[PDB]
């Protein structure tokens, strides 16, 4: 809900914007009685001429309730019933600011209905004279179906007429663009003039169009080089982390106990929530700055003149300020200096810095140490894959399964020496 | 006394519908003209990047003129192309490279993304609060990939400014500029920061500079808490190290081979196993055979006799 303040403001931006004129909120809060009827008397005179009224010489209270008409039915706002007209004959800033707010803020629907009421309506004539002569009613046929021409083809027009943009922008691109073209040909002009008296004309600019495409080719690669290698690093650093992160869930797998669990991420997240909230978004715009300055710099010509300028400028300034907040340092009326909680903040910076520092430091090796353990997990499941070895009681079992098939085979033999024997007595016995 | 009433509204009423068609034909010329315009719009974008390339080409001709020729200038041209050759060879395996680690990258993530699911199943399963699991972890995470996004934002922005370094280590006039404006970025940092301190009453500023020890403590509470966490994952982490490489002890050297040598005498084995049941049922068939021949020998004296 907007205070009385804010609707003031809105009625004195609009109404400023509306007529051109250019009331202080004093001005605007000075204007009751008929003024101030005038002033919604010229807001609806913008919408229809019929609605231009003079009330400084007008009969106040037939006109004022010619208004009341004009927004009750065209514009289509009621409210307070029996009040309303005679408040409303009044100036009353109780109603009449409402009212004000409520057509400045729909304004476009006051033009579109307005249009509609100069031309959809006041039409309800008996049939009476219509049914005594066809002619005039004929005409009037006329009348009803060119009101539905009229209603086709307006919604078609601002139905297609809202669809289709406004080629305003378009056609100021397309001319700065000309202008442009223009522009350059004329500064191309003067180079191939200067490059007229050369020794070797072609030759040269053939040679230096080479040239140059090469140094285009040599900086894209570069550049396009460092990319690769630095998004290799980070997908790496994020590979680490992966790690870290399965790391905890095992650690955190020990302790079923969601309640510590949540404990300790928390203290964690609020461990980077240190860095993430101001100082790696300082030293990102800082360097992102640094770069575009650098940028520019190369892209333009340099007049050494304008930094050197900036540079006096601000070593001057920043003398300014370092004597203003050296006299900020003098002893108030206690005796006591602001420089002694600037100590104090200074102790436990150094604190903080030293442990977050320390806390870093073993991250580190615990992401060095924890890399490792993946080295070696992987090349153990490389060896595990390229061969099969047991080494343990498996190894135990399956060596005990092979001298189990030693006396097998040495068994099986003694089978078939037997069955051969048992052939060679039964030669001997067809030898008789 | 209505038809006078009729008329003017009429011709109202049509004046109208004329405004209102010649508005439709005035926004379809309209549409075709903004459909011309997109087309030469951007055929005069490619005629103004070619005339700036004419015109870069005509210039760096004016500077090379006073003191190459064209015959040093094309072979600084062809020489930099054989360069441009072996760096584009140089960039591809740097592509290649960095896609297989990105890719290494996501077979880790995933992997990790598995053993979270079975973990997260495991305590759903002991109905512990899971909601307050997921949240808190979804929220470190996002934590954790923002500082990482970052800390690549800023190492990115790092080695291209070391290629606009030895750029501008072209020029020495543009150099000693270069270095002067670091010293100008760096000085509007401290006005920056200056002009907020002082724009602060004393008193403002030591009620932010009490509040300010007072959460720099509680982070150092938390800091120091983190520190021991990760001490003790970085010794479980050592522990896992040394267990690893003595677990990788017992495949060094002989070792692998007395296994080899140990499968190869159970496929010698298996071998000769696999050869014996043939060869047993063909000299049992044998043996039944002579045995047979037996009996014939036998009876065949006997019917001599009959």
């Amino acid at each position: 809900e907007p205070s009385e303040e804010e609707v003031l403001q809105y009625i004195v931006d609009n109404v400023n914007k509306l007529l051109s004129r250019h009331y202080s909120l004093v001005e605007f809060d000075a204007i009751q009685g008929t003024d101030l009827l005038q002033i919604l008397a010229d807001i609806f005179g913008t919408l229809s001429p019929a609605q231009q009224i003079d009330m400084g010489v007008a009969p106040t209270d037939e006109a004022a309730a010619s208004m009341l008409e004009f927004l009750t039915k065209t514009l289509g706002y009621r409210v307070l019933a029996d009040s309303f007209p005679t408040s409303f004959s009044r100036a009353e800033p109780t109603v009449i600011y409402p009212t004000l707010y409520w057509v400045l803020s729909n304004m476009q629907q006051n033009e579109k209905r307005v249009y509609l009421a100069r031309f959809l309506q006041r039409l309800e004539i008996p049939e009476a004279m219509l049914a005594q002569d066809e002619d005039v009613r004929a005409l009037y046929q006329q009348y009803v179906n060119l009101r539905g021409m009229f209603v086709n083809t307006h919604r078609r027009v601002d139905a297609l007429r809202t669809a289709h943009a406004d080629p305003a922008d378009a056609r100021r691109a397309v001319t700065v663009l000309e202008e442009e073209c223009d522009r350059l040909r004329g500064y191309i002009q003067v180079a191939e003039k200067k490059l007229a008296g050369v020794p070797d004309k072609e030759a040269l600019l053939n040679a230096c169009k080479s040239l140059r495409a090469a140094l285009e080719e040599e900086s894209r690669l570069a550049e396009k080089g460092v990319e690769l290698q630095q998004q290799l690093i980070s997908s790496r650093q994020r590979s680490t982390e992966m790690h870290n992160r399965l790391q905890n869930l095992r650690r955190d797998a020990a302790d079923g106990r969601v309640d510590v669990i949540v404990r300790r991420l928390r203290d964690e997240i609020q461990t980077n929530k240190m860095i993430i909230e101001e100082q790696l978004p300082k030293e990102l715009q800082q360097k992102q700055r640094e770069n575009a300055e650098f940028d520019r710099l190369i892209s333009e010509p340099l007049d050494m003149q304008a930094l050197t300028t900036e540079n006096q400028q601000l070593d001057e300034a920043l003398k300014k300020l370092h004597q203003q907040v050296k006299e900020r340092q003098k002893p108030g009326e206690d005796g006591s200096t602001i420089a002694t909680i600037k100590q104090q903040v200074e102790r436990v910076a150094k604190r903080k810095v030293e442990v977050m520092e320390q806390l870093t430091g073993l991250q580190a090796d615990n992401s060095r140490t924890l890399n490792d353990i993946r080295e070696r997990e992987n090349r153990i499941e490389q060896l595990r894959e390229a061969h099969h070895m047991l080494k343990d009681d498996d190894f135990r079992e399956f060596s005990k399964q092979v001298l189990a098939k030693k006396a097998a085979t040495e068994s099986m033999r003694t089978h078939l020496s037997e069955q051969r024997v048992e052939y060679g007595v039964l030669n001997f016995t067809e030898n008789v | 006394y209505y038809i006078g009433l009729l008329r003017p509204k009429i011709t109202e009423l049509t004046t109208e519908i004329e405004r209102l068609n010649e508005q439709e034909e005035l926004i379809v010329k309209g549409g075709s003209v903004l459909t011309q315009l997109q087309q030469r719009n951007k055929a005069l974008t490619d005629e103004a990047a070619k005339l700036k390339g004419t015109l870069a080409d005509i210039n760096l001709a004016l500077e090379k003129s006073t003191t190459q020729d064209p015959s040093s200038v094309k072979d600084q041209a062809t020489k930099l192309n054989q360069v441009n050759g072996e760096k584009r060879k140089q960039v591809d395996q740097l592509f290649l490279n960095a896609k297989e680690m990105e890719a290494l990258t996501k077979k880790n993530t995933q992997a990790l993304e598995e053993e979270m699911q079975n973990l997260d199943r495991r305590i759903l399963a002991e109905n512990q609060d899971f909601g307050l699991y997921k949240a808190t972890r979804d929220e470190a995470f996002n934590v954790s990939d923002a500082v990482l996004s970052h800390q690549h934002q800023i190492r990115m922005l790092t080695a291209k400014q070391e290629l606009l370094m030895t750029k501008l280590s072209t020029d020495p006039d543009k150099k000693r500029a270069a270095e002067v404006l670091r010293g100008i970025l760096s000085k509007r940092q401290l006005k920056e920061e200056l002009t907020k301190q002082c724009a602060l009453s004393v008193e403002e500023e030591r009620q932010l500079l009490i509040k300010q020890v007072k959460t720099a403590r509680g982070d150092i509470e938390v800091l120091e808490r983190q520190v021991n966490e990760t001490r003790d994952a970085l010794s479980e982490s050592k522990n896992r190290c040394a267990s690893l490489d003595e677990e990788l002890k017992s495949y060094s050297g002989d070792n692998i081979k007395a296994f080899q040598e140990l499968q190869e005498k159970d496929r010698e084995l298996q071998s000769f196993m696999d050869s014996f049941p043939a060869k047993l049922k063909e000299e049992m068939d044998k043996i039944t055979e002579v045995q047979r021949n037996i009996a014939t020998l036998l009876e065949r004296i006997s019917q001599a006799l009959e």
